[PDB]
């Protein structure tokens, strides 16, 4: 994240870190949606342009973390993957359309003060909250800037959803209804964006109707990080929920 | 840069 | 279920330092 701030302890308890077993490194962000299901961006697992195509045993998921690099004894829980599920129409060839994937855990993870699931939006919550001007929150251990390098602990930044025509006009990539963009405009003064390594992490919003946090988006792509006139793009979770539900109901 | 995880998870 | 309710924040009625910026945007 660029131009964010350190997260408070237990601020984002659904935050999950996608971790490569060898070499041991951070791959992407993710989110806990139940005691055995983790949501992330499809491209964190499968991306042929960069010869990325991870199998279950190549990965680990670390839940309830704050520090990026330290092993958080008695706090974080590390889990192995049972099975990976990628959207059947995930478009890795062109514009990362339907950039979503689910990861089923070998064993349920125990909830604690630092580990707890976020809610997925129903049609009405999405309609009421996903509106230009309304701010969401993005968290991740991704790069701090485009050229310090990487954070010590989880970063957070609040960003306004942007009008769809503005999103469209800011890029050459073909935008779809399965995406939305967020961030401040050059004239608004405030800054901030997601960056490399933040992908797969959640863009959440706190419902003023029932005071619960909902995951509206998944960090997907951008053009640079925190550049003037450019906006970060996120997977539209509600629009792909029928697939999410189908995988969880079937599997 | 990552501190070792319990090889046990590996 | 109990989704989206933080043990350290909503479940104790404590607010994080910036959540109010979100609420203030929701008109
Ligand atoms: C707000 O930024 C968030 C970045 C999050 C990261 N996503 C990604 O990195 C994402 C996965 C595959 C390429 N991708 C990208 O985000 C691509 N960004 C580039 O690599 N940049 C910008 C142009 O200059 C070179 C580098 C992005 C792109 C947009 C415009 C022009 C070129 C590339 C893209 C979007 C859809 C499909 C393919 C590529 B992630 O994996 O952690």
């Amino acid at each position: 994240i660029v131009e964010g701030s350190d997260a408070e302890i237990g601020m984002s308890p659904w935050q999950v870190m996608l971790f490569r077993k060898s070499p041991q490194e951070l791959l992407c962000g993710a989110s806990l949606i139940s005691d055995r299901w983790v949501l992330t961006a499809a491209h964190c697992l499968l991306y042929p342009p960069w010869d990325k195509n991870f199998t279950e045993n190549d990965l680990l998921v670390r839940i309830g973390k704050h520090s990026r690099t330290r092993y958080e004894r008695n706090i974080e829980k590390i889990s192995m993957l049972e099975k990976i599920y990628i959207h059947p129409r995930y478009n890795w060839r062109e514009n990362l359309d339907r950039d979503i994937a689910l990861m089923k855990l070998k064993k349920p993870v125990a909830f604690s003060d630092y580990i707890h699931p976020v809610c997925l939006p129903d049609r009405e919550t999405a309609a009421s909250l996903l509106q230009a001007g309304y701010k969401g929150r993005v968290t991740g251990w991704g790069n701090l800037k485009e050229t310090k390098g990487q954070p010590s602990v989880l970063q957070v930044v609040n960003l306004p959803i942007v009008e769809r025509p503005v999103c469209k006009d800011s890029t050459r990539i073909r935008i779809t209804d399965n995406m939305f963009c967020a961030g401040y405009k050059p004239d608004e003064g405030k800054r901030g964006d997601a960056c490399e390594g933040d992908s797969g992490g959640p863009f959440v919003m706190k419902s003023p109707f029932n005071n619960r946090w909902y995951q509206m988006g998944i960090v997907s792509w951008g053009e640079g990080c925190d550049r003037d006139g450019k906006y970060g793009f996120y997977t539209h979770v509600f629009r792909l929920k029928k697939w999410i539900q189908k995988v969880i109901d079937q599997f | 840069d990552f501190e070792e995880i319990p090889e046990e998870y590996l | 279920a109990d989704c989206g309710l933080r043990p350290l924040f909503e479940k104790k009625s404590l607010e994080d330092k910036t959540e109010r910026e979100l609420l203030e945007s929701y008109i």
